[PDB]
């Protein structure tokens, strides 16, 4: 079950990577038309 | 995988973008095989 | 039991791409981080 728990801790890391991956790209294209 | 220009930002992030859409896909797969191995 | 073979051979491949899966995001999250120190200084 530590291969479940593993998969969770893992879930919530690309889900927090892909918010300041979002919050960065609302940032750059505000500067790049 | 540049940073010297803003166009090169961006296309370097919607490449990471891309290797987190395949990553997502590769965990479910992962949940999938584990669940189905219980 | 073919079926606890099978399962040892479900879970070596899976904790093997779970690593896999983290080498390869935290990766990501270095390159990230520069994007978001360049934008960063850059808008102040």
């Amino acid at each position: 079950v530590p291969l479940s728990e593993k998969i969770a801790e893992l879930k919530e890391k690309i889900v927090l990577t892909h918010n300041r991956l979002k919050s960065l790209m609302k940032i750059l294209s505000e500067v790049t038309p | 995988f540049n940073l010297e220009s803003r166009v090169e930002i961006e296309k370097s992030l919607t490449q990471m973008e891309d290797v987190l859409k395949a990553l997502q896909m590769k965990l479910w797969e992962a949940e999938s095989k584990l669940s189905f191995a219980t």
